[PDB]
C-alpha cells in the first residue's frame, strides 16, 4: 500500500484544483487513520454543510425519514406531503422487505401523495391535507394509521399539519403522524432520522404505556435499526430466536405499527443502525428503563461476537442454547471460507457508504481475506468515526462527505480490487474497470446478515470481483 | 441455512420452513394483523365498480403517480449539451434523486450538481450558494457551461436566478463570458416534460435573444430538431440517421446520446458528445426548426416562432407509419432533398410486417400510459395495427392534447371502446383493467405491481405488462431501443405480436389439457 | 355454441363443458386407451437416469433431429445469387418442402423451381426432365442464372448433372453461355449445411476454374466474405456495416439478404439484390477470402486455396467479444484498413452491457443446439459472460468439432461440467434437461415440446426456451434479427438478461407469498 | 366481371410465355367454367404429371400418406423411413388436432426417422429398420402400432419393408404397417392417399373381422376423410352426437386405431374429403355392406343440407333430433351473417388449394355474400371438377395444378379482394396488396367446420380483408 506520507500527499494534491473556500474545508474531512485513536475529533469532522456545487452524494432530510424510517413500516400508510418528485424517486428505491398483501394491508412499495399544484402553495395544503385523509380512509380501510412525511415548500409555506393530524386523529380514532422531515433542515439524510424517531416517541410509542394485557417473557428483545434490505433482519432474528430470545419488534423493516407499540414491553434493545435509531433508544432507556447494546451481524466473526454478548446480558440456558447455535453453523460458514476467501485473499476493498455500514462490513471482508484500504461516509458524525478507526488499519484512507472528484481521483491512486458504494457511483467504477459491488441495495442479491447472508456475500463478491469481463475494456489492437 | 455448492438469496431462501414458521410467528404473536378472510375480502372489493366510482372520486390523494418533477427534465435537457453540467439551485435531496433515477433506467452514470440550500438560506436566500456552486463547479468539474434550474424551496422563497447569476459574474466567481443559461423549473406546476420545455427555451434565449439582428432564416440550409424529454437512445440515432440517409443538413439541438453511452474502456468520461454552443448561436438561421414532442415543447415553439421566425410545421411525433411518412415528407418540403429509395423500401418494410402480423394483432385490447406525445403516437400506431386502445392514460396530460387524441380515436373504427384519461394515476388504472379488462398493459415498469394485483384475482383476470416507456428499471438494456420512425414502428410491432404469442405458448402449454392449440408454426 | 360478440377460436372452445364431455366420451368408449395413471409412471419414467441410458444407446432410431438435408441448404445458397433461380433437379416434393419450410422461418416469398422426375425417370433417368426444365425455367421465370442441386432420387439412380446439362445446351433447350453451375446434394450425406457448400463451390468453380491464367491474387484489392448457411438478415446486415465503416473494399459471396426482405409497396419481385455474376468471375483477383462459417465451408476452403491460391485466414465465426475483436484484426491486417474510432466504441459499449449486466448472468446454466459454427460461437459467448453451457448439441457436428469445442470449454473455469454431444437428437436432449436441470435452452422453436415436457413434471423443472437459430416459427420476424459482430453480442446478451429477469419476476408475482422478491429494480 | 371470351383471352396470352411443349400441355389444365357441363372431362384434365421446371405448387406421395393420412393417428409411431428431410419438413406442419400426451401415448408432433446415410443407401435399410423397431419399443412402450412411410430411395434401393413388418410384427405382437409411399410414385400427394387408403386395408382393418364383442347401435357412423385442422373434427361430431348419432370412429384426425379397427362395426361412412378416402369407403362398401355418402360441413347452409341429409338416412327419432340441433344453432349463425355479411357482401375471392375445399368452401363464402370468381386444385381429379362446376358461378376460371406464374397473372387480371390458397403462395399476394388467408392450416385459427366454425371463418375472412394495413402499400409521396 501506501506510506502516511504518500496519502498525505495523495489528499493536498486533490485539494489543489478547488477555489480556497472549498480546500480549507475539504482538508477537515479527509484523514489518514490512526487507529490507536479514540478520540475521532482529532483527525477529521462530520456532520457540517456541503459545498456547494461539488457533486456531494448525499441525501436529505425526507429521505432520512420517509426513505429509510417511516417508508418501511408495513401495516401505515406513509404520505409524501409536497410536489410529486420525492415521493415518486425514492418509490420502491429501497428494499424494505416485508410481508403483507399490497394495497389491502400493507403499503410498502405505493407512493401516497397530495401532489402539491400552484393553488396549494399560495394558499397551503392544510385543506387538502384533510380530504386526502378521509380519502385514504374510504379507500385503504385497513391501514392502521398514517404518516405524513413533509417535503421541502410545507414549512416554508406555513402549513401546520400538526393541527390536521391531532383533528382528523380524534375525528377518525386514529393515529396520524405528522413528520416535518423538509429537505432544507440539517445537511443530509441523517437530521431525518432524528425527526422520524422523535415523531415516533411523540405520536406513537407512547400508545401502551398504560395496557398492561401483553404478556412478557424474560427473553424478549427488539431489533432497533435494521430495516431487512434483502432480507437481512430475517437472516438475522432466525438466530436470536433459534437463541431462546423472543424477538418483539423489528424496527423498521417488516415492521407493524402494533409491533412499535409493543416495543416499551421488552427486556433489551438489540440495536444494528446506530446511526439512524441511537435516539429512541437513548428515550427508551430514560423512560422505560430498558438497556440497549450495540451489535454487528456481518460476517461469522462478528455474528459470532455479537451472539456471544447478546447472550450474556441473560442467563444460562441462554447462553449454552447460544454455543448450540454457534456450533449448528458452523461446518456452514467454515465451507464458505473455504470455497471463496482463496478467492478473495488479499485483494482490497474502498468503500462509500451512508452511516454504519462503512464500519460495520469490515470484519466480513477480513473474514475473506480482504483488506478494507478505504472508507468513509456520507452523513456519519464523530461518534461512528470514534467506532471506526479502530477498524481501519494504519494509513488507510478516510473521507466524510466525498465528492465525486475526490472520490474519483482517491481511486486512481490507490487502485483498489473492489469499490462498494452506491447506485450514483457504481457506472463510474465500472468503466474505469474496477469491479464495483452496491453496498446499500446490495446489487439486488443478499441478504448478507448471520449466518445465511454470509455465504452470499461471499459468493457475490467472488461473482463480480474475479468476473471474466475485467479482462475485456482493453482493444486488443491498443495493447 | 445454506447448502455452500448451492447458495440461495432472498428468493427462494425464504421459503425454507424454518424461515416459514419464524415468519408465522413474528405475525402471530406481534402483528395484530387482519385476519386472512378479511384481506381476502378487501382485496375482492378494490376490484369492483363500486370501488372504481369511489376510486374516480378522489379530489386529494394521488396514489402511484405516473409523472416525474420540472428539474427531473431540465437535468436530461441540459445533458444533451457539450461539455455542460446540470446545476440544479436548491435543496440537494432533489439532485441525489435525479442522478439515481435515470442512473437506473439508463444504467450510466448521471453528472449534476447541487447548491445545497439548507434551512439558512431558506431566509436569507440562496444567493451565496450560488456564487460559490457556479465556481465551486466550475473549477472542480471543468465544464464549458452551467445550465441552471430550481428546486421546489428555491421557488418557494423566490430566488432570483437572473440576479443571483449576474452577480456571481460581477463579483467575480465565474468570468463575465461564461454561459449560465437557466430556467426556472417549479415542481409544483406541470411535470418533468414542462422542466425540459423550460430548460430549452432557457438555453435558446441565453445563446440567441440579444443577437438577432444578423440572423437570416435559412441561410446555414439546415433543418433543427428538438427532441424533447426523450429517453430511448434509439430515437435520437434513428432521427439523425434518418435525415443524413436524405441527405439533409441538419442541427440536434439537445442530443445527449454519447453522454448516455461512453464505452468501457478504462476511463470514466463525464463528458461525450452533445449539441454545441456554435450551433444554438446559429440556429436562428435554420430554415425551420421541427419539434419531435410538440405536446411539450409550447414555451419553445412560442420563442422559435416569435423570435427566430421560423414556420415551425404541424407535426405530430414521428411514430407508426402515417405520422412517419408525414414527418418525411415534410423534412423533404423544407429542405428540398427528395425522400431517398431506402427510406421507402424502409417503410415498404414495415408494411410488410404489418401483413404478416395482422392476424394476431387484430383486436387486442391495451391499456397504456405515458407522457403525452409518446401516448397518441402509439395510440395512433395501435390503431393501424388494428388493436383497440380501451385505457389511455396521461397523468401529465391536459384537456386540449385530450381533445386531439379522442379526434383520433373517432377517425377509426379501431377507437370505439376507448377512454382517454387525464389527470388520473395508476391506481385509477389498475381499477381500469380489473373491470374492463385488456389482453396486455403497456407501459413503464411501475405498472409490474398491477401485473401482480390483477395474477392475485385469478390467472384468467391476470393482464401482463408489456414495457415500454421510462422509467423501465426491471429489465437491462432496454434503454437502447427505438420507438420513432419506422426503425421503431418495427420494433413495437415485434414486441407486441411476440408477448401476444408468448401468452398463447404459456396458455396451451398444459399436457394433454391446453396442448392441442400448442403450435409449431404460428 | 358461439357468442357472435365474443367468438372462440379452437383455443379456448374446446374447453367448454359440452366439447370436454364430448372428447370424455370419444375416449371411454372407442380410443381404448391406456390409463392415466400408467401414462404418468410411464412419463415420470422418461425423466429417469434409467431412460436416459437406454435413450443413449440407440442406434437405429433418430427422433427429433436437429438438422435438415444437403439440398435445403443449396437452395439458401443460389438465393443468394443476382436474379438466380434456384432448381433442384430430382422429385417435386423435396421443394414445395424445402420453399415451405423458408416460408414459415422468413414470412416471406421462396422461388424454387423443380423438374419433377417420376417413376419413369426413375428407370430411364431424368435427362429428359432437366432440358425440359431448363427450358421452360429460363423462359417462363427469366432468371440470368440457374444454380441446379439434386434431391435422393436423382442421387440413387445416378443422374449426370454434368452431362444432362451438357447435352440441355448441344440439342438447343438452353443457350450455351446461359449460366448452369449445379452440385450434387445427397440427402444421405451430411446436412443441409453441406448442401451449401456444396451448391456454393459448384458456383465458384462455373465461373472460375477455367478462367484462372489472368488472375492475379489482391489485383482488385477487396476481401471476399462466405457467409455459409445463415438465416438472420441482420448477420449478413451487419457484415457490410463493419466492413464499411473501416473502407474496406469487399465481396459478399452469396448474399440473400434483398430477396429475403422486399417490400409490401403493391409489387411481388420474384428476385431483388444478390452476388453478381461479375462478382463471382473477379473473385480470385481479391486480397483473401474470409469464411465467416469454416466448419460448413471444408470443400469451398479447398478450392478457394487450391485454385485462387488465397491463403485463407484461421477465423472462427465472427460472435461474442474476442472473436469478433479478431475478424476485425485480421480484415485490418489483410486490407491494410485501420480499425475506426466507432467500431472501438461499439466494442467498449458491448463491454460495458457486460458489465451492467454481469450479476444476473453469472453461473447460469444452458442447455443449446444448433449448427457447428453458431453453436461453438455461443458456448464462446456464454463463457465470456459467466455462464456455463452445460448440454451443448449438434447433430450434424463432427468429432473434430467436438475437439475444438472441448478445448475452448478447458480453456475456462465456466467450461467445467459441460459435455458436447454430437450425432444426438432432441429427444436426447430432453433427456438431459431431466436429468442434469439447466436454466434454460437455447435453441430453435422444436425446442418448445421439451418445455412443454418439462412444465408436465413440474413447475420447479420447467425449462424455459431462448430462440435463438433456425427454424423459429412460433414467434414473428425474429429472422430480422442479428448473431454476429458486436451488434450481435448486444442482442444476445439482452435476450439472455432479460429472460432470466422475467422469470425471476413471474416466480416473485405472489401476492404474499414469493413478492417480498418483486423488486422494482433490477 | 369478365366475360367468356375476355377469360378465354386470358388463357392465350398468359400461355403465350412458355415453350410450344408446356404450352400445349398448360392449356388442357384451364377453362373457362360452364355450370351445366356435368362430365368434366369436356372443360379440363386433370392429375396427370407437372411440367419441369414451371414452379408446381404440388408435394409427393409421401406427403399424402405420412403427412395426410396416417401421420394423424395419434396412439401410433409413424416412421419417416429414408434421408433426414422429409420427416422433418413436415414435422408438425399440419394442424391435425388430438388429444393425448405427446412422447408417453401419443406421438403425433414428434418426428422418427431412420435418417439414412451412404452405408444405408449402398447396402440397404432392412436391418436398421429392424434395430429401429426394437428401440421405439423399449423407449416407447405404450405406442399401439407402427407405420414405416417410405421415402422416395427405399424403392430405388430395392429394400423390403413388408417382410421386415411381418417378421418384427410376428415377434412382437404388433400391427407394423409397411407403407410404400415413396416421392416418385405417381404424381402428387393423391396417390399417397390410395397408397395409404390401401396400406389401412390390408394390415389394419381387417383385425376384428371375427371379433362380435363391440356393442353396436343403429345409430353407429364413423366421420371419413376430417383429419381435424384446428379442430374442424371436433366441430363436426358435437352436432352429429347432439342429433342422436354415436360417432364409433374419426379417420385421422384425433383418430386412434382402435377406432379405425371398429370401423367396420358402424351402419354409415359420412365422407367429408371424397379425394382421400373414397378408396377405403368403397372397400367397406363391397367387403362389409356398410353404406357411404358425402358431406360439407363449411357454413350454415351446407351444414344444415348435411344434417338433413344424414339424418334422412335414419329413423324419425334422428330426424327429429336433427331439427332441433338446426333449431338450435340458427339464432347464432344468423347473428353471424348479421355481423359480417355486410362487411364482406359483393366481394370476390380466388381460391387454389388441394383435393376438396377449392370446391367445398364455397357455400360458406356464399353464405357471406361473396362470389368465387376462380378455383382450382393442386391435385384433383376429375370426379372432383364434375362436383366442381356446378358449385361454381358462369365464366368462372378453373385451374388444374397450377403454375405460380399463371397464378399470379390469373390474379393481376382478375383483381379478386381476397386470395385463400397455401403457404408457398401467401407471402407473394400480400405484396401485391391482396388480403391472402391460409386456406390449409387456417392462418392458425380455426376450426371452420360446423356451426361454430362458421363464426370463426367469418370472423376470419373480415379481420383480413378489411384490415387497414392495405391502405397502406403505397408511400404518399407516389
Ligand atoms: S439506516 Fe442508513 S445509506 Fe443505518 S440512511 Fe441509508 S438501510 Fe446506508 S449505510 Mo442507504 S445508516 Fe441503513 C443506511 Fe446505513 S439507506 Fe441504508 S444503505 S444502515
Ligand atoms: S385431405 Fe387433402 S391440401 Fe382432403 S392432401 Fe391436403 S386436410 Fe387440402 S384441400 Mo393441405 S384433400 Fe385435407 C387436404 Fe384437402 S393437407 Fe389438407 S388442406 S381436405
Ligand atoms: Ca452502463
Ligand atoms: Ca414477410
Amino acid at each position: 500500500g501506501m506510506s502516511r506520507e504518500e496519502v498525505e500527499s495523495l489528499i493536498q494534491e486533490v485539494l489543489e484544483v478547488y477555489p480556497e473556500k472549498a480546500r480549507k474545508d475539504r482538508n477537515k474531512h479527509l484523514a489518514v487513520n490512526d487507529p490507536a485513536v479514540t478520540q475521532s475529533k482529532k483527525c477529521i469532522i462530520s456532520n457540517k454543510k456541503s459545498q456547494p456545487g461539488l457533486m456531494t452524494i448525499r441525501g436529505c432530510a425526507y429521505a432520512g425519514s420517509k426513505g429509510v424510517v417511516w417508508g418501511p413500516i408495513k401495516d401505515m400508510i406513509h404520505i409524501s406531503h409536497g410536489p410529486v418528485g420525492c415521493g415518486q424517486y425514492s418509490r420502491a428505491g429501497r428494499r424494505n422487505y416485508y410481508i403483507g398483501t399490497t394495497g389491502v394491508n400493507a403499503f410498502v412499495t405505493m407512493n401516497f401523495t397530495s401532489d402539491f399544484q400552484e393553488k396549494d402553495i399560495v394558499f397551503g395544503g392544510d385543506k387538502k391535507l384533510a380530504k386526502l385523509i378521509d380519502e385514504v380512509e374510504t379507500l385503504f380501510p385497513l391501514n392502521k394509521g398514517i404518516s405524513v412525511q413533509s417535503e421541502c415548500p410545507i414549512g416554508l409555506i406555513g402549513d401546520d399539519i400538526e393541527s390536521v393530524s391531532k383533528v382528523k386523529g380524534a375525528e377518525l380514532s386514529k393515529t396520524i403522524v405528522p413528520v416535518r422531515c423538509e429537505g432544507f433542515r440539517g445537511v443530509s439524510q441523517s437530521l431525518g432520522h432524528h425527526i422520524a424517531n422523535d415523531a415516533v416517541r411523540d405520536w406513537v410509542l407512547g400508545k401502551r404505556d398504560e395496557d398492561t394485557t401483553f404478556a412478557s417473557t424474560p427473553y424478549d428483545v427488539a431489533i432497533i435499526g435494521d430495516y431487512n434490505i434483502g432480507g437481512d433482519a430475517w437472516s438475522s432474528r432466525i438466530l436470536l430466536e433459534e437463541m431462546g430470545l423472543r424477538c418483539v419488534a423489528q424496527w423498521s423493516g417488516d415492521g407493524s405499527i402494533s409491533e412499535i407499540e409493543l416495543t416499551p414491553k421488552v427486556k433489551l434493545n438489540l440495536v444494528h443502525c446506530y446511526r439512524s435509531m441511537n435516539y429512541i433508544s437513548r428515550h427508551m432507556e430514560e423512560k422505560y428503563g430498558i438497556p440497549w447494546m450495540e451489535y454487528n451481524f456481518f460476517g461469522p466473526t462478528k455474528t459470532i461476537e455479537s451472539l456471544r454478548a447478546i447472550a450474556a446480558k441473560f442467563d444460562e440456558s441462554i447462553q449454552k442454547k447460544c454455543e448450540e447455535v454457534i456450533a449448528k453453523y458452523k461446518p456452514e460458514w467454515e465451507a464458505v471460507v473455504a470455497k471463496y476467501r482463496p478467492r478473495l485473499e488479499g485483494k482490497r476493498v474502498m468503500l462509500y457508504i451512508g452511516g454504519l455500514r462503512p464500519r460495520h462490513v469490515i470484519g466480513a471482508y477480513e473474514d475473506l481475506g480482504m483488506e478494507v484500504v478505504g472508507t468513509g461516509y456520507e452523513f456519519a458524525h464523530n461518534d461512528d468515526y470514534d467506532r471506526t478507526m479502530k477498524e481501519m488499519g494504519d494509513s488507510t484512507l478516510l473521507y466524510d462527505d466525498v465528492t465525486g472528484y475526490e472520490f474519483e481521483e482517491f481511486v486512481k491512486r490507490i487502485k483498489p480490487d473492489l469499490i462498494g458504494s452506491g447506485i450514483k457511483e457504481k457506472f463510474i467504477f465500472q468503466k474505469m474497470g474496477i469491479p464495483f459491488r452496491e453496498m446499500h441495495s446490495w446489487d439486488y442479491s443478499g441478504p448478507y446478515h448471520g449466518f445465511d447472508g454470509f455465504a452470499i456475500f461471499a459468493r457475490d463478491m467472488d461473482m463480480t470481483l474475479n468476473n471474466p469481463c475485467w479482462k475485456k475494456l482493453q482493444a486488443p489492437w491498443e495493447a | 441455512s445454506q447448502q455452500v455448492d448451492k447458495i440461495k438469496a432472498s428468493y427462494p431462501l425464504f421459503l425454507d420452513q424454518d424461515y416459514k414458521d419464524m415468519l408465522a410467528k413474528k405475525r402471530d404473536g406481534f402483528e395484530e394483523k387482519y385476519p386472512q378472510d378479511k384481506i381476502d375480502e378487501v382485496f375482492q372489493w378494490t376490484t369492483t365498480k363500486e370501488y372504481q366510482e369511489l376510486n374516480f372520486q378522489r379530489e386529494a390523494l394521488t396514489v402511484n403517480p405516473a409523472k416525474a418533477c420540472q428539474p427531473l427534465g431540465a437535468v436530461l435537457c441540459a445533458l444533451g449539451f457539450e461539455k455542460t453540467m446540470p446545476y440544479v439551485h436548491g435543496s440537494q435531496g432533489c439532485v441525489a434523486h435525479f442522478r439515481s433515477y435515470f442512473n437506473r433506467h439508463f444504467r450510466e452514470p448521471v453528472s449534476c450538481v447541487s447548491d445545497s440550500m439548507t434551512e439558512d438560506a431558506a431566509v436569507f436566500g440562496g444567493q451565496q450558494n450560488m456564487k460559490d456552486g457556479l465556481q465551486n463547479c466550475k473549477a472542480t468539474y471543468k465544464p464549458d457551461m452551467i445550465a441552471v434550474s430550481t428546486t421546489c424551496m428555491a421557488e418557494v422563497i423566490g430566488d432570483d436566478l437572473n440576479a443571483f447569476i449576474n452577480n456571481s459574474k460581477k463579483e467575480g466567481f465565474i468570468p463575465d463570458e461564461f454561459p449560465v443559461p437557466f430556467a426556472h423549473t417549479p415542481s409544483f406546476v406541470g411535470s418533468h416534460v414542462t422542466g425540459w420545455d423550460n430548460m430549452f427555451e432557457g438555453i435558446a434565449r441565453y445563446f440567441t435573444l440579444k443577437s438577432m439582428d444578423d440572423k437570416v432564416v435559412g441561410s446555414n440550409k439546415k433543418i433543427n430538431i428538438v427532441p424533447g424529454f426523450e429517453t430511448y437512445l434509439g430515437n435520437f440515432r434513428v432521427i439523425k440517421r434518418m435525415l443524413s440517409e436524405m441527405g439533409v443538413g441538419y442541427s440536434l439541438l439537445s442530443d445527449p446520446e454519447e453522454v448516455l453511452d461512453t464505452p468501457a474502456d478504462g476511463q470514466f468520461r463525464m463528458y461525450a458528445g452533445g449539441t454545441t454552443q456554435e450551433e444554438m448561436k446559429d440556429a436562428p438561421n435554420a430554415l425551420n426548426t421541427v419539434l419531435l414532442q410538440p405536446w411539450h415543447l409550447e414555451k419553445t415553439k412560442k420563442f422559435v416562432e416569435g423570435t427566430w421566425k421560423h414556420e415551425v410545421p404541424k407535426l405530430n411525433i414521428p411514430m407508426g407509419l402515417d405520422w412517419t411518412d408525414e414527418f418525411l415528407m415534410k423534412v423533404s418540403e423544407i429542405s428540398g432533398q427528395p425522400i431517398p429509395a431506402s427510406l421507402t423500401k424502409e417503410r415498404g418494410r414495415l408494411v410488410d410486417m404489418m401483413t404478416d402480423s395482422h392476424t394476431w394483432l387484430h383486436g387486442k385490447r391495451f391499456a397504456l400510459w405515458g407522457d403525452p406525445d409518446f401516448v397518441m403516437g402509439l395510440v395512433k400506431f395501435l390503431l393501424e395495427l388494428g388493436c383497440e386502445p380501451v385505457h389511455i392514460l396521461c397523468h401529465n396530460g391536459n384537456k386540449r392534447w385530450k381533445k386531439a387524441v379522442d379526434a383520433i380515436l373517432a377517425a377509426s373504427p379501431y377507437g370505439k371502446n376507448a377512454t382517454v384519461y387525464i389527470g388520473k394515476d395508476l391506481w385509477h388504472l389498475r381499477s381500469l383493467v380489473f373491470t374492463d379488462k385488456p389482453d396486455f398493459m403497456i407501459g413503464n415498469s411501475y405498472g409490474k405491481f398491477i401485473q401482480r394485483d390483477t395474477l392475485h384475482k385469478g390467472k384468467e383476470f391476470e393482464v401482463p405488462l408489456i414495457r415500454i416507456g421510462f422509467p423501465i428499471f426491471d429489465r437491462h438494456h432496454l434503454h437502447r431501443s427505438t420507438t420513432l420512425g419506422y426503425e421503431g414502428a418495427m420494433q413495437i410491432l415485434t414486441t407486441l405480436v411476440n408477448s401476444i404469442l408468448e401468452r398463447l405458448d404459456e396458455e396451451t402449454r398444459g399436457m394433454q389439457a391446453t396442448d392441442y392449440n400448442h403450435d409449431l408454426v404460428r
